[PDB]
C-alpha cells in the first residue's frame, strides 16, 4: 500500500503503520524489521525504509536515532547502510520542515557515507542530503557545515549519476546560504555545471537545469556574474530544437529561463531569443513565445527599447502568419505582448490588423475564432493608439461574418464586436446601430 | 440533513447546475462569504465536489449576504448528507 | 439543542437562571470593561475577580430544587 | 437627528501584553491589547523610553493575545482570540507600518459566548501548534507549519472537546521536540448540577489535564489528568527540553505547586505573606500575573502576588526531576494585568488601572542578605513564610506611560480663565487614584527663560555655522533696540559680532555655512564668521521691509515691491542684482522654498501683499522677477512658509486662519484651519520640518502618522519664535513674548491631550463644580478598605497583640520591633493599600482646587460609610448659601446586596467654597444614590423612591415622594419642570412635577431595559444616556404628548408603565463603558457636540450633521469602508456597533478615519464611487473634525 499510485492510499498506509508502531512500541518494530535490512530485493528494502520513516514520524526521530546510528555504520554489508540512509531520505520527504530540530543529528549520522567505497551508498547519501535540504528550506544551513567539504570534493572526482546526485544536493544546499558563501560556492560549482551542460543523458540535463534555476534564484549570486559566465553557454547549449520535442524538458527550460529573467533582467534574456521567433520549426516558435509570455507577464515591457521592440513585432508577426494549427499559446502571446507594449505598438498596428483581418478571412473557422479573440484582447490598446478607422473596418467585417453557423466562433465574433463598440463608441460605429 | 461538523481549511464547491446559489437559504442574491467544509466531507475522492449534490464542482460555494448578516456561516460544515 | 444554555418546554426556572448566570459570568470575563467596572466596585485585582467568577461557575444559583 | 462618532483619545488601559520580535529584528517589542485597540510598542534599550509604533482599532473585544515563533524562524506572529469567533494570526510589517491578516480561521459565532472559543489561548513553545479554548466544553487545536516559501500554514481545527467542563486557564507545555502538550485547569460541574444536597460543589476538585497532540496521528488525546488539592487560578510553563525540566507551575490560593508526570512528585511551596501584614488573616494571596525568563543557562520566574510583590522563583533540580522550589522576594510594583521581562534587563509592568511602567532590572537578587524561601525546609503546616517588603532595590524605574483607565467621572469646564474649556477627569483606583486635568495641546517644557528690557517685534536665532545647530549669536532684536545674545555653553547678551550691533535689525538669517546676511533697516550686510560687514546699499533710500532669505537665496523687498533678489555667489559678496522692478505694492509676506546643501538654489518663492493678493513663482533664475501662479485670498497673508514632506506651502493670513496647499508650481488644494496675526515660522521637530504659528491661540502643524494636525502648545503666548538647539533642548524653540525670552521644548510627539495629575487617596466616584468659587467637591469611596483612623487603630491593635503574643523573656527586641513596625509607613500608592474586609469601606470628601494641587478640605467619614452621591445647590427657605449634600450608604455589602440604611450629610460650604462644616445628617432607609437640585429644593433617589426634599433645621424635610420607579434610582436629571430618572436596569422615566399640589407624576418612559450608568440632557424633549455594557442611547419624547396628566385602579399604562412612551432616536455601541456624557464645545467658535468619556481611558465625541448631503456622503464612506477595509479581528463592524442594540442614526468615524491609513490604490478605488479625489475625501473627513471640536 505504501507504493500505490493513489495519494490517499499512501496516507492511509502511513496512518495504519504509525498506529501499529504506537500500539506495539519501538522495540518490536526494530526486532521485527531487522532481518529485511540486508535483503537482496530492492523493493522490500524500499518498503521497509518508508515504513521506518513513518515509524519515526509516529514515535519521534530521537527514539529511532540510535538504531540509525548503528545501522548506517554497519561493517557487515553496504545494504544496511543504504537502507538507513534511505530511511533518512524518506524521513526528510515525509516530515518536511518538522525535521529541523534533529536535522543536525541526521546529517552527522549519514555524512560519513559520502566517502564510502560503494557507489550506491554515495548516491543515496547525496539524495538524502538533497531531501533534508529541501525539507529544511529556507533554514538550517549551519547544520550542514560538516557536510560541505565531502560533497564539494566529491564532484571533482565522481562522474555520471553519482555526480548528478551530488550536484542536486549542492543545488538544494545553495539557497539556504547567506550571500557571501552562496556567491563563493556557486562560483566554485559553475565550472562543473557548465561542463555537464552538454551531457547527452536527459535525467542529468533536467537535474542540472533545476540546479541552475535554484542557484540563479539565490541572493548573493550577482546579475553580472550570471550575465558574463552563465548566460552564453546556457543559451548556446540548451536552446536547441531537439529538446523542444519532450514536454518535461520544454516546461523546465521555460520556467528556468523565466526565473533567470526574473533575476538578471527582462531585456537581457529577451534579446537573446527574439530572432528564434522566426524559426521555421513551429514547436520551437511555440516554446520561445511561451517563454516571452511568462517573462513579459512578470516584468512588463518598460525594459524593452525600440530595436528589441521591432524585433519582437517582426517575430510575433512571422509566428502568427506561419500558423497551421489552432494554438491558444499564439493567441495569448500575441494578445499579451501587444497589450503590454501599450501605446508603443502604435506604428506597427496597421500590418498587425492586416494580419488579424488575414486570419479573419481564413477558410477554417477556428482560425477566425482565434483572430476575433485577438481582436477582443487588443481592442483597448488599439483604442489608446487612436486607429479607430481600422477598428471600424474590423467591425464591418465581423458584422458581415455574423451569419456564421458554428457557435463558438460566432460567440468569439460577438465578443470582438463588444470590444469594438467599447473602444470606438456608438456614434462613430460602422455599421450604424440601427442596422 | 446538514453535516454540521467543524469546518476546516477545505473550500466548498458548487456544480454547474447550482453555480451562484446560497447553500443555506437557496437565494441567488449577493454572495458574500466563502464556504468552508469539514475535513471528512473533503477527504479522499470527495475533494472538490459539489456541496449540494456531490457531483463535480466548477465554482466556489458561497453564503449569501443575508446568511452572513444572520451569522448562518458560523454553524458548521453545510455539506448535505 | 446541543448548544449549552438553550432550552425547551420542560425547562425549569433553576436551570434557566443557572444558564443565565453562567452566560453572564462568561460575558463579564469576555467584556474587558465589564470586569473593569466590577474590579473598580470592589477593591480586588482583575485576576481575583476572574477567580471569583470562575468559582461561581460551579453553582451560580445554589443547589437545585427537588422534582 | 444624525450623528457622527469620533475618538479624540483612544483607550489607554492594557488588557494583555506579550513580547517578541514582531518587527523581525534583534530588538524585542511589546504587543499590548487596549481592548478594542491593538498597539505595538517599542521599548528603547538606550534611552529607556517607550514609543508606540502602531495603533489599530480592531473593532472587537480582544479576549486573548499570545505570540509564537516557528522553529528556526526569526519573526514572531500574533495570535488573537476575539469576540468575532475567529482566530486571527497577524504579522507586523515594519515597511508599511501595519498589521497583515496572515490567517483568519472561522470556528464559531460572534460574541463573548460561553462555548465559542477565544477567551483562552495557548501556544506550543516550539510554535508547532496553538490551542484556542472557551470557558466551557470546547477546545480547538490548530497545527501550524511552513511551506517552502517560508509562509505560515494553519491546519484544520482538531476538536478536543469535553462537555460539562469549565476551563480556568490553558497554557502550552515545553516538552521539547516531542508531541506538543497543552495544560488545562478543569472543573467538572456535572456532579454539582444534579446534586440538590450541595455536597458535590464542596468536593468538586480541580483537575490538571495534559492534552497530548500526536502530530503524525493528527488527533488530540487526553494523556494525563490529576486532581488538585486546591483550586488554582493560572499556570506557568516551565522551560523544558534541554533548557531544563518540563512540567507546569500551578499558581493557587497561598500555594504554588510544580507538577509533572512520570517519576516527579509534586513540589509544593507556600506563597510568602507580608510580615506583620495589615490585611485580614482570613484572606489569601494568589498570583495575578507571571513572566518567565528563558535565559541562556538558568531560567527564573517573576510572579506578582495580589498585593504587588514580585517573587523570583527558581527550581533546584539536580536531575531531570525537580527536588526543590526556591522563591525569593524581588521588588514591589503596582498590580499588573501582564508582566513582560525583556532582553537587556527590562520589565514592562502593564498595570491593570492607571499608568503603566517600564523598569530596568538592575540586580537579580542572589548574593544578598534577603532570605530565600524553599520548599525543602520543614514546616508544621500552620505557619507561612514572612518577608519584609522593602522599596525598589532590583528595579530602577526608567519610564511610565500615562493611562486614563479608569475614567470614573468627567466634566468639561473653563475653570481656569482661558478661552477653551478643560477636561476634569477623576482617574485611577484606590491609592493610585488621582484627578487629571486634560488640556488640548502638546506639553511644552521650559529650558531657559530670561527677561530683557523693551518689547521685541522682530527676533531671530542665527548661527555662525550651518553644521552647528546651536545659535552662535542669536539676534534677539526689537523694533528700536537689538538685545542680541550669543549662546555657547550659556547665553550672554552680547552683540559685538553682529552687523547690526546696537542698531535694530528686522531680519537676521544665515546666508551660508560661514556667512549670514542680516537686513537691518540701516541696510543689508552679508557678514561672515569674521568681521566682514559688507553693508550693501539697497535700491533707493528705503529701509528693509520684507525679507525672503533662504540658505542659498536672499530677496529684500522695500515699499512698492522693490524685489531685490540675490542668489548664492561662490565668493560671498553682498551684492544686489539688477532685476529690481517696482511692483504694485510691498509684500506683507515674503518666503522662499527649501534650500538644502545638495540643491544649488530653491524651487519656489512666494510674495503676498497686504491687499489680499499673493503670488508664487519658481526660485530658479529662469523665473526671476516674474510671477507664475496667483492666489486671491480673502484676507491679507501675514506670513508664508514651505515645509518639506509631500511638501506643502502654508500661508497664514492677517486673521487667525492658515491655508495649507500642496507643493506645486500652481496653487494646490487649499485647506483652511483656524488658529493676533499669524506670524508663522519654521522649526525642526524630531528632525521633521514643521511650522509654528503665534497668534491669539498658538498652533504647531505637527506630523503625527503623516497627518497635518494644528495642535496648539501648552506654553506662554509668545509674540515671535524661531527654531533653536541647545544641550537641554536639542530641538526646541527660542521665542520672545512681551519682554521675555524663553526656550521651549516638547517631548510627546502626538499628544492630543496633556494631563496634569493631582493624587488622591481612594477611588473617586463623583465630583461637582461649585458655581461661585470654581472648586471640585470630590467624593472618594473604596470597598474592602480601611479609613485612616481605623487603619491606625488596627496597626496599634496588631502591635499590642504581638507584644503579648511574644510572651517570654527579653522583650526589648519585641518592643523595639513593635516600635519599628509602628513608626514606619509604607507608601500606599507603591506598596498597595494594606486593607481588607468584605463589608468594610472607606470614604472621604475632598473640596479641592482645580488649578493647583491643593486640597482645600478633607472630611473623613466613618468606617462602614460609603459616599455615592454629591450635589451643590441653593435653597428657597435659606439665603444665598451653597449647600453640599452627600449621600452615603451605611455598611453596604455588594454581593449579596444588603444595605443597613443610609444617610445624607449636609454642609454649608463655608469660607467661599474652601471648607465644609458638618451641619446635619438625615438618615434614610436605602442608598441615596442620586442627588439633584430642583427649583430651589432637592431631589434624592433613595433606592426606588424619588423624594423631593427641602432643607430643614435639624434634618431634611421630605416634601414629596414618588414610588413608581421600578428597581433602583441611579441618576436624576432636571430641565424645566421635567425630571428624568435613570433606573439601574430600566430606562429613563419622565416625571412631570407640578409646584401646585406637590405631585411627582410619571408621564413617559422608554421601552428598553438599559443598565444606565449616567444620563445627560440635550433639550426639553431629548435625553442622552449610557449603559453598563458599553452603549450610548439617545431617546426623545414624541410631539404632542399631554404633560398635564393626573383612579389608579381603572387607569393603566401601555405596558406596565406610563400611557406615553419615549421613542429611541439613536443607539450606538462604543465597546467601552461610558460613565460621563456632556453637551459642550471644546474649541471656541465651533459648535456644540456630545462628549463621552469611557472607563477604558478613551474620550470620544458625537457630532450632529448639519446637512443631508454631508450625512449621505459619510454614510456612503462608512458603507464602503465596512466592506473594502474589514476590521482586523474579523468582527463585522456593523454587527459590532449593533452589539446589544442596533446601530441607529450614527456614522462611525473611527472606521471612516481609517480611510487615510488605507492603501492608496484602495483609497482611490473607494473614492471613485464617491466621485471625489481621495484628497477631497480626506478634506471632508478633516472638515467634520475641525468645524466641530477637534
Ligand atoms: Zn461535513
Ligand atoms: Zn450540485
Ligand atoms: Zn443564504
Amino acid at each position: 500500500l505504501l507504493i500505490d499510485e493513489d495519494y490517499y492510499a499512501r496516507v492511509e498506509g502511513r496512518e495504519i503503520i504509525s498506529n501499529l508502531a504506537k500500539a506495539a512500541g519501538l522495540a518490536t518494530m526494530i526486532s521485527t524489521m531487522r532481518p529485511d535490512i540486508d535483503n537482496m530485493d530492492e523493493y522490500v528494502r524500499n518498503t521497509t525504509a518508508r515504513a521506518f520513516a513513518v515509524v519515526a514520524s509516529a514515535l519521534g526521530i530521537p527514539s529511532l536515532l540510535p538504531f540509525l546510528k548503528a545501522v548506517c555504520k554497519s561493517k557487515k554489508s553496504w545494504q544496511a547502510r543504504h537502507t538507513g540512509i534511505k530511511i533518512v531520505q524518506q524521513i526528510a520527504i515525509l516530515m518536511g520542515c518538522a525535521i529541523l530540530p534533529h536535522l543536525r543529528s541526521l546529517v552527522e549520522i549519514i555524512e560519513h557515507g559520502l566517502v564510502d567505497e560503494q557507489q550506491k551508498v554515495r548516491t543515496i547519501s547525496a539524495l538524502a542530503i538533497a531531501a533534508l535540504a529541501e525539507a529544511a528550506t529556507p533554514y538550517g544551513i549551519e547544520s550542514f557545515d560538516s557536510v560541505l567539504k565531502p560533497l564539494w570534493k566529491g564532484i571533482r572526482q565522481h562522474r555520471g549519476k553519482g555526480l548528478a546526485a551530488f550536484l542536486k544536493a549542492i543545488g538544494y544546499l545553495i539557497p539556504l546560504m547567506d550571500a557571501e558563501y552562496a556567491n563563493y560556492y556557486t562560483r566554485e560549482v559553475m565550472l562543473i555545471l557548465i561542463r555537464e551542460f552538454q551531457s547527452p543523458d536527459e535525467e542529468m540535463k533536467k537535474i542540472v537545469l533545476k540546479v541552475v534555476k535554484q542557484c540563479c534564484g539565490t541572493d548573493g549570486v550577482e546579475a553580472n556574474y550570471i550575465k558574463t559566465e552563465i548566460l552564453p553557454p546556457f543559451f548556446k547549449h540548451f536552446w536547441q530544437h531537439r529538446m523542444a520535442l519532450d514536454r518535461r524538458n520544454y516546461r523546465q527550460l521555460v520556467d528556468t529561463t523565466v526565473e533567470l529573467a526574473n533575476k538578471v533582467g527582462a531585456a537581457e534574456i529577451i534579446s537573446r531569443i527574439v530572432d528564434d521567433l522566426k524559426d521555421e520549426a513551429e514547436q520551437y516558435r511555440k516554446m520561445v513565445m511561451e517563454t516571452i509570455e511568462k517573462i513579459m507577464g512578470n516584468l512588463g515591457a518598460a525594459d524593452i527599447d525600440h530595436k528589441l521592440e521591432e524585433q519582437l513585432i517582426d517575430g510575433i508577426l512571422y509566428a502568427f502568419q506561419e500558423q497551421t494549427t489552432e494554438d491558444s499559446v499564439m493567441l495569448n502571446g500575441f494578445g499579451t505582448v501587444v497589450n503590454a507594449l501599450g501605446k508603443r505598438v502604435k506604428p506597427y498596428l496597421p500590418q498587425i490588423c492586416g494580419t488579424v483581418l488575414w486570419r479573419l478571412n481564413n477558410k477554417s473557422a477556428k482560425v477566425r475564432q482565434q483572430a476575433a479573440d485577438l481582436i477582443s484582447r487588443t481592442a483597448v490598446v488599439m483604442k489608446t493608439c487612436q486607429e479607430e478607422k481600422l477598428m471600424g473596418h474590423l467591425g464591418v467585417v465581423l458584422y458581415e461574418y455574423l451569419g456564421e453557423e458554428y457557435p463558438e466562433v460566432l460567440g468569439s465574433i460577438l465578443g470582438a464586436l463588444k470590444a469594438i463598440v467599447n473602444v470606438i463608441g456608438m456614434h462613430k460605429m460602422t455599421p450604424p446601430i440601427k442596422d | 440533513i446538514f453535516c454540521r461538523k467543524q469546518a476546516g481549511v477545505a473550500i466548498g464547491r458548487l456544480c454547474e447546475k447550482c453555480d451562484g446559489k446560497c447553500v443555506i437559504c437557496d437565494s441567488y442574491v449577493r454572495p458574500c462569504t466563502l464556504v468552508r467544509i469539514c475535513d471528512e466531507c473533503n477527504y479522499g475522492s470527495y475533494q472538490g465536489r459539489c456541496v449540494i449534490c456531490g457531483g463535480p464542482g466548477v465554482s466556489d460555494a458561497y453564503y449569501c449576504k443575508e446568511c452572513t448578516i444572520q451569522e448562518k456561516d458560523r454553524d458548521g460544515c453545510p455539506k448535505i448528507v | 439543542s446541543k448548544y449549552i444554555g438553550t432550552g425547551h418546554a420542560d425547562t425549569t426556572k433553576w436551570e434557566w437562571l443557572v444558564n443565565q448566570h453562567r452566560d453572564s459570568y462568561c460575558s463579564y470575563m469576555g467584556h474587558f470593561d465589564l470586569l473593569n467596572y466590577f474590579a473598580i466596585a470592589e477593591n480586588e485585582s482583575k485576576a481575583r475577580v476572574r477567580f471569583n467568577l470562575m468559582e461561581k461557575m460551579l453553582q451560580p444559583c445554589g443547589p437545585p430544587a427537588d422534582k | 437627528m444624525f450623528l457622527y462618532n469620533l475618538t479624540l483619545q483612544r483607550a489607554t488601559g492594557i488588557s494583555f501584553a506579550i513580547h517578541g520580535n514582531f518587527s523581525g529584528t534583534k530588538q524585542q517589542e511589546i504587543v499590548v491589547s487596549r481592548g478594542k485597540i491593538l498597539e505595538l510598542l517599542r521599548p528603547d534599550p538606550n534611552t529607556g523610553k517607550v514609543h508606540t509604533l502602531l495603533t489599530v482599532e480592531v473593532f472587537g473585544v480582544i479576549r486573548s493575545l499570545m505570540a509564537f515563533r516557528l522553529t528556526g524562524g526569526t519573526k514572531d506572529y500574533i495570535v488573537v482570540g476575539s469576540d468575532s469567533g475567529r482566530i486571527v494570526i497577524l504579522e507586523y510589517q515594519p515597511s508599511k507600518n501595519m498589521f497583515e491578516k496572515i490567517h483568519q480561521e472561522t470556528f464559531g459565532k460572534s460574541g463573548c459566548r460561553r462555548i465559542v472559543p477565544g477567551q483562552f489561548l495557548a501556544v506550543d513553545p516550539k510554535g508547532r501548534a496553538v490551542m484556542i479554548s472557551a470557558i466551557e466544553k470546547q477546545k480547538l487545536v490548530y497545527i501550524l507549519n511552513r511551506d517552502a516559501a517560508a509562509r505560515l500554514t494553519i491546519s484544520s481545527p482538531l476538536e478536543a472537546h469535553k462537555a460539562n467542563t469549565l476551563v480556568y486557564h490553558v497554557v502550552g507545555v515545553d516538552v521539547g521536540f516531542e508531541n506538543p502538550m497543552f495544560a488545562c485547569l478543569e472543573m467538572d460541574y456535572e456532579e454539582a448540577d444534579n446534586d440538590p444536597t450541595g455536597e458535590a460543589a464542596a468536593n468538586t476538585q480541580q483537575t490538571l489535564t495534559f492534552y497530548e497532540l500526536d502530530l503524525g496521528l493528527n488527533h488530540v488525546v487526553r494523556k494525563y489528568s490529576e486532581p488538585l488539592e486546591e483550586h488554582g487560578n493560572f499556570l506557568i510553563t516551565v522551560p523544558g527540553g534541554s533548557d531544563g525540566p518540563s512540567g507546569v507551575l500551578i499558581c493557587s490560593e497561598n500555594y504554588i505547586t510544580y507538577k509533572n508526570f512520570g517519576d516527579q512528585p509534586d513540589i509544593r511551596c507556600p506563597i510568602p505573606r507580608r510580615r506583620n501584614d495589615l490585611d485580614d488573616p482570613e484572606r489569601g494571596m494568589i498570583f495575578v500575573c507571571s513572566a518567565t525568563h528563558k535565559t541562556k543557562s538558568m531560567f527564573f520566574f517573576l510572579a506578582q502576588t495580589e498585593q504587588g510583590d514580585i517573587f523570583k522563583i527558581t527550581l533546584e533540580t539536580d536531575e531531570d526531576m525537580v527536588t526543590e522550589i526556591r522563591l525569593k522576594y524581588f521588588d514591589t510594583v503596582p498590580v499588573a494585568a501582564a508582566m513582560c521581562v525583556l532582553k537587556t534587563g527590562f520589565l514592562f509592568v502593564a498595570s491593570e488601572f492607571g499608568n503603566h511602567y517600564l523598569y530596568q532590572i538592575a540586580h537579580l537578587g542572589d548574593d544578598d542578605e534577603e532570605p530565600e524561601f524553599s520548599s525543602a525546609m520543614p514546616l508544621e503546616e500552620g505557619d507561612t513564610f514572612f518577608f519584609q517588603p522593602r522599596p525598589l532595590k532590583n528595579l530602577v524605574l526608567v519610564d511610565e506611560l500615562d493611562s486614563l483607565s479608569p475614567i470614573l467621572f468627567c466634566q468639561i469646564a473653563d475653570l481656569a480663565n482661558e478661552d477653551t474649556p478643560q477636561l476634569y477627569v477623576a482617574c485611577g483606583r484606590g491609592p493610585r487614584s488621582s484627578l487629571r486635568v486634560l488640556r488640548h495641546g502638546l506639553e511644552v517644557s521650559e529650558m531657559a527663560v530670561s527677561e530683557l528690557p523693551g518689547n521685541p517685534n522682530a527676533v531671530w536665532t542665527v548661527r555662525r555655522h550651518i553644521e552647528d545647530e546651536f545659535d552662535a549669536y542669536i539676534i534677539v532684536s526689537f523694533v528700536n533696540a537689538t538685545l542680541v545674545l550669543s549662546i555657547g555653553e550659556t547665553v550672554e547678551e552680547v552683540t559685538d559680532s553682529g552687523f547690526l550691533g546696537t542698531t535694530p535689525t528686522l531680519s537676521c538669517s544665515l546666508l551660508g555655512d560661514d556667512a549670514l546676511v542680516q537686513v537691518y533697516p540701516d541696510g543689508i550686510r552679508h557678514i561672515r564668521a569674521d568681521k566682514r560687514v559688507n553693508e550693501w546699499k539697497t535700491p533707493g533710500k528705503k529701509t528693509i521691509v520684507k525679507c525672503a532669505v533662504n540658505q542659498r537665496q536672499v530677496v529684500i523687498a522695500l515699499t512698492g515691491g522693490e524685489l531685490v533678489y540675490f542668489e548664492m555667489d561662490p565668493s560671498g559678496q553682498l551684492n544686489e542684482y539688477t532685476e529690481r522692478k517696482e511692483m504694485s505694492a510691498d509684500v506683507v509676506c515674503m518666503s522662499l522654498a527649501n534650500v538644502p546643501p545638495g540643491e544649488q538654489r530653491s524651487r519656489f518663492l512666494a510674495v503676498g501683499l497686504v491687499d489680499n493678493t499673493v503670488r508664487i513663482i519658481s526660485l530658479d533664475p529662469s523665473d526671476c522677477l516674474q510671477p507664475l501662479s496667483m492666489q486671491a485670498l480673502p484676507a491679507q497673508p501675514e506670513s508664508l512658509c514651505i515645509v518639506e514632506m509631500f511638501l506643502y506651502l502654508n500661508i497664514g493670513l492677517q486673521n487667525g486662519v492658515l491655508l495649507r496647499t500642496v507643493l506645486d508650481p500652481v496653487t494646490g488644494d487649499l485647506s483652511d484651519t483656524r488658529t493676533r496675526p499669524v506670524k508663522l515660522f519654521r522649526v525642526r521637530m524630531q528632525g521633521q520640518e514643521a511650522v509654528l504659528a503665534m497668534s491669539s491661540r498658538s498652533w504647531l502643524s505637527y506630523s503625527y502618522q503623516s497627518r497635518f494636525h494644528l495642535t496648539p502648545l501648552s506654553y506662554e503666548t509668545l509674540e515671535f519664535a524661531s527654531g533653536f538647539a541647545s544641550e537641554q533642548c536639542p530641538e526646541g524653540i527660542v521665542a520672545i513674548s512681551t519682554n521675555t525670552l524663553r526656550i521651549l521644548a516638547l517631548e510627546k510627539l502626538g499628544a492630543v491631550f496633556n494631563q496634569v495629575a493631582f493624587p488622591l487617596q481612594y477611588t473617586p466616584r463623583k465630583f461637582v463644580i461649585h458655581p461661585e468659587s470654581n472648586n471640585l467637591i470630590i467624593i472618594e469611596t473604596d470597598h474592602n478598605a480601611y479609613t485612616e483612623a481605623t487603619k491606625a487603630q488596627r496597626k496599634q491593635q496588631m502591635a499590642e497583640e504581638m507584644v503579648e503574643a511574644a510572651g517570654e523573656d527579653e522583650r526589648e527586641l519585641a518592643a523595639e520591633m513593635a516600635a519599628a513596625f509602628l513608626n514606619e509607613n509604607l507608601p500606599e500608592s507603591i506598596f498597595g493599600a494594606p486593607k481588607a474586609g468584605n463589608g468594610q469601606w472607606a470614604s472621604v470628601i475632598r473640596v479641592m482646587n482645580p488649578i493647583q494641587g491643593n486640597t482645600l478640605d478633607l472630611v473623613q467619614l466613618e468606617q462602614n460609610e460609603a459616599a455615592f452621591s454629591v450635589a451643590v445647590c441653593r435653597f428657597s427657605n435659606t439665603g444665598e448659601d451653597w449647600y453640599v449634600l452627600v449621600g452615603v450608604a451605611k455598611d453596604l455589602i455588594l454581593n449579596p446586596r444588603s444595605v443597613a440604611g443610609g444617610f445624607v450629610y449636609t454642609y454649608k460650604l463655608v469660607n467661599n467654597g474652601e471648607k465644609l462644616e458638618f451641619l446635619h445628617k438625615t438618615p434614610v432607609e436605602e442608598v441615596p444614590a442620586a442627588i439633584a437640585p430642583f427649583q430651589g429644593r432637592v431631589l434624592i433617589g433613595v433606592g426606588k423612591l424619588l423624594r423631593v426634599y427641602d432643607l430643614g433645621k435639624k434634618k431634611l424635610l421630605r416634601k414629596c415622594e414618588n414610588k413608581h420607579i421600578a428597581n433602583y434610582i441611579s441618576g436624576i436629571q432636571t430641565i424645566g419642570h421635567r425630571v428624568i430618572v435613570s433606573d439601574v436596569q430600566e430606562s429613563f422615566i419622565w416625571v412631570r412635577y407640578k409646584r401646585n399640589e406637590n405631585q411627582l407624576i410619571i408621564f413617559a418612559d422608554d421601552t428598553y431595559p438599559r443598565w444606565v450608568t449616567t444620563a445627560s440632557l440635550l433639550d426639553y424633549d431629548t435625553v442622552a444616556g449610557a449603559d453598563k455594557f458599553g452603549n450610548i442611547c439617545v431617546v426623545r419624547l414624541p410631539p404632542n404628548t399631554n404633560d398635564e396628566v393626573d383612579k389608579a385602579l381603572w387607569d393603566r399604562g401601555l405596558l406596565n408603565g406610563a400611557s406615553q412612551k419615549a421613542e429611541v432616536i439613536m443607539n450606538y455601541h462604543v465597546g467601552e463603558t461610558v460613565l460621563s456624557l456632556q453637551k459642550t464645545t471644546l474649541i471656541p467658535g465651533g459648535s456644540e457636540s456630545l462628549v463621552y468619556t469611557t472607563l477604558s481611558g478613551g474620550i470620544g465625541i458625537l457630532v450632529p450633521f448639519t446637512s443631508h448631503e454631508d450625512h449621505d456622503f459619510f454614510q456612503h464612506v462608512e458603507m464602503h469602508l465596512r466592506s473594502e477595509h474589514p476590521p482586523l479581528c474579523g468582527r463585522d463592524h456593523l454587527s459590532f456597533r449593533s452589539y446589544y442594540f442596533p446601530v441607529k442614526n450614527v456614522i462611525d468615524g473611527d472606521l471612516c478615519e481609517q480611510f487615510n491609513s488605507m492603501e492608496p490604490n484602495k483609497q482611490k478605488n473607494v473614492s471613485e464611487e464617491l466621485d471625489r479625489t481621495p484628497p477631497e475625501v480626506s478634506k471632508k473627513l478633516e472638515d467634520i473634525r475641525t468645524r466641530y471640536a477637534f
